[PDB]
């Protein structure tokens, strides 16, 4: 017998480790979602179950005296469902926050092909900024491993671009994300999700102003009891 | 740890990124040049067919769309680089497309008009039909996708390593 | 019709690949074994195909006044086939260059449990030398990649702890390191050999006497045509 | 590029540095302490079948060997951590052993008595009876290879997963 | 089965030690008894490990004689029924029971009922420093070898054990 | 009988040496040519022993390979009909000769006629000293130890040869 539930960044159990990539073109480890032993089995199904992942990045910028625009933020950034302006999307492209004033600021304006930031309001000379922009470019795909840190197989070795979930607008249905392959968890056994990309990607950033977490995985699952 | 068995076809999406594709920059006011380059990835059998969807987001070197009367073909290509004329899937204007939602509507959205086998060297090629007045194109600024394999939506694309009757049955091109 | 040849550091091509690991422990690929156009296809059976590691890595270390011995080199240390004086081994343990003299150095005795060394020279303050000392921990596997770029799997997913390598004498039939599994390749198609451990590997250190390579990876396989 | 399937039977080796096992520090004189401890790897059996090589790599913590006077025991142990006094493989002392060779030459090799087996849960332990006069025992500049995955030489040991009638029979002490 | 293969060493509860002189055969240096409940079994071919030693741990004179020799239920010896009558010098201690080659062997079987006795006697010249088995030890039979040999025990078996009774 | 069992070595009138520079892999090293008149065979299973050093004595590179490669009667190697390819470093030299548990053999058998080339191919490093056969020599096979094998040498007799002349 068997339910649906639903594994996500906290998920079932405090034991969904999150940890952040490497600089160098590698794939690497992200998320490990471990089976605990409450349950017996967990099951994914592409082209059945829904997923949803929004990655988001930190960058960091100093003040000087007449600073409007942010430079390119090394990412090649797609408008959000094939739409750009901020105040229509499903969520931000970007979120600023000054530590000086401690405030979370809107945007005036982007180049998403100059990969630049217009912004509302004039930093002082000498202030710190923090900016939250989305992910770009990058790799991704499943790993199993077993109870040993033994790999032992990929799944449906096609990893996914990036930025298709930034091009479908998740929640609706049909258009949410469906990946192929399949994969059955055991007791104390871990899949991993695993990116290669150039940047680094951020998580319980103190400062953020929107929660507690800035970025999020979830995906839509059966359990077996 | 269980992980599924599979057919040996794979369903999968296609896009510049991919390493059997190469892209290409052009200028203003050619119809002739290869800006995508698709060949056969040497072991494997590559099945596409018909109504299958596309999405050519190219814009110019300022990340702009692109003047209306411009019109795009696809078209099947021999193993020395060459056009077959037959095999092409599309052409009609620009003035249809909205880049902003064209992959997402299905009502907007777009697909081939027939059908299409690959072989382990055969070849595609896309092109691009401008006249005087546009500011050339981009390649890195722009890209491609071909086909759906995450929607429940359109179709996807069939990869296959060889299977006997199979790959006797297919080398009839 | 087949044959039996060696594939190795260098072998049938200028094509394989060599490099080195991270400190932070996530295995990574060492080596890469590409298969050629020359060739049809390539075999690896375990338990049959002899094959053989000297793996060598890098201290470096600044004199002074009474300086003789070398300190716990991070390194657990092992005496080759079981043999603990030098010269009685089947190789070196460990070896020693001076680079402001720029000469090899001969060493005067070892302690395993401290992991520690005694050269025969006093160096000079500031002076410089460097060491090669053998690799100790350490998990390795073998690793299969498509023409594209993709994880196929690895054989046999239990990885030799690396210090096998350096107990048995590698050079005495009936002793040779063998493995479990086979693996046929491909055209395009390359194998790797994957290592995670503390410290980082070396090859190619142009000051070291006694060889262009100080680590060598060989293994026997067989072949059509 | 193809890898070839596998049996079940993994032939392998067993040492302490594998993710299933306890080493454990023991002051001078109680046998009963156990040094070593095997758990079950929560699904596999692992096999152990007759005439099956050690090389018990023991020092002190000054890299010394131990005094040849103590004696090695190897001994399996209930669900719980209790052992059954039968099926005991091996009771022998060091003085026995060439740890310059022990695991090298079948001339010197030390092989077990009886078979041996494992379920899900099941444990081994090792147990050292020692006199007082010995340096004690480091773990850490110590260790273990139990049976060889390398050689013509020697055996190995057998592991799997369940499968249906193999598990019928082999549950069947 | 219930034939355990093991092998004999001195710190067992049925097997006595006694420090020795240097110039007296007669005196058991060691003694085994029957354990009072199970019955052993020899076979030819079957090893010894005589680590002896002397009062600063240095090794005895190589020219002394070792024998071992089974007795009645009494103590006293038989003269017939020696299984080993060869000298220390023969033995190199660093690897005598570690390789079968320098492995020394027995010649004949023998078979020790429940109250049967064995013994082991030492012959030495004048000079040296005796016999402290403090330090000095005896080993017997190799459980952990297809080479050399191992030492049979049993309980009670009716066939078996009233065929060994008729020796 | 016609069959007569020897060893082989670069100091014999059917063989040349040709000392070699730094990395030229393609250079014959060494050379064997037929005898003119007598049929040689090698079985699979048989040692070598290729002494190699620089001139200054000293021992080459372990990371070389070495290749014993069969060629046509005009010089030219078949790609296939190799026997033998390993590294030096497998060796050693204080010993590679004399213990068969160290000994290397071959992994095929071979077959020389009255015209027929082996040749021996050397791929060595860039930074390493050349190779010397003056001061280096080699040793193929042996005829003394009842392990090992040796290699059987004939005049022409008819039916064998006629057989051996399928090639």
């Amino acid at each position: 017998y068997t339910i649906s539930h639903t594994g996500g960044t906290l998920g079932s159990s405090k034991v969904t480790t999150a940890a952040n990539q490497t600089s160098p073109q590698r794939e690497t480890a992200i998320i490990g979602f471990e089976c605990p032993r409450k349950f017996a089995e967990i099951e994914y199904v592409g082209q059945r179950d829904s997923t949803r992942f929004i990655p988001r990045t930190t960058e960091s910028i100093t003040g000087t005296a007449g600073d409007d625009t942010v430079v390119s933020l090394t990412a090649n950034i797609q408008p959000v469902a094939g739409e750009t302006a901020i105040e229509d999307q499903d969520y931000p492209v970007a979120v600023a926050y000054n530590v000086t004033q401690g405030v979370q600021v809107d945007i005036d304006a982007v180049d998403y092909a100059a990969d630049e930031v217009t912004l509302a309001d004039n930093p002082a000379d000498g202030d710190t900024v923090k900016v939250w922009p989305i992910m770009g470019d990058g790799d991704v795909q499943f790993r199993l491993v077993n109870q040993f840190g033994q790999e032992e197989g990929r799944v449906y070795p096609w990893a996914t671009p990036l930025y298709r979930w930034h091009d479908f607008p998740q929640l609706k249905r049909g258009r949410e994300i469906n990946l192929h392959g399949s994969v059955t968890w055991e007791e104390n056994e871990t899949v991993e999700v695993l990116l290669d990309a150039p940047q680094a990607i951020t998580w319980e950033d103190s400062d953020y102003p929107e929660g507690q977490y800035v970025s999020t995985f979830e995906q839509d699952v059966e359990i077996t009891l | 740890g269980n992980i599924g068995n599979l057919s040996a076809e794979k369903q999968i999406s296609v896009y510049d990124g991919q390493p059997f594709v190469d892209e290409q920059d052009v200028p203003a006011d050619d119809p002739n040049t290869p800006a995508l380059t698709i060949e056969g990835p040497d072991g494997y059998v590559i099945a596409v067919d018909a109504g299958t969807p596309i999405a050519p987001e190219f814009r110019d070197s300022n990340g702009n769309k692109l003047d209306p009367s411009t019109r795009v073909i696809v078209q099947k290509c021999d193993r020395q680089g060459n056009p077959l004329g037959d095999g092409i899937v599309f052409n009609d204007t620009l003035g249809r497309f909205d880049y902003e939602q064209m992959r997402t509507d299905p009502d907007f959205m777009r697909k081939t008009a027939k059908s299409l086998m690959i072989d382990e060297r055969e070849i595609v090629k896309v092109f691009v039909d401008i006249p005087a007045g546009a500011n050339g194109y981009d390649a890195d600024k722009s890209r491609l996708t071909l086909g759906d394999d995450t929607s429940d939506f359109g179709k996807a694309v069939e990869i296959v390593d060889h299977d006997e009757l199979s790959d006797a049955e297919t080398r009839a091109v």
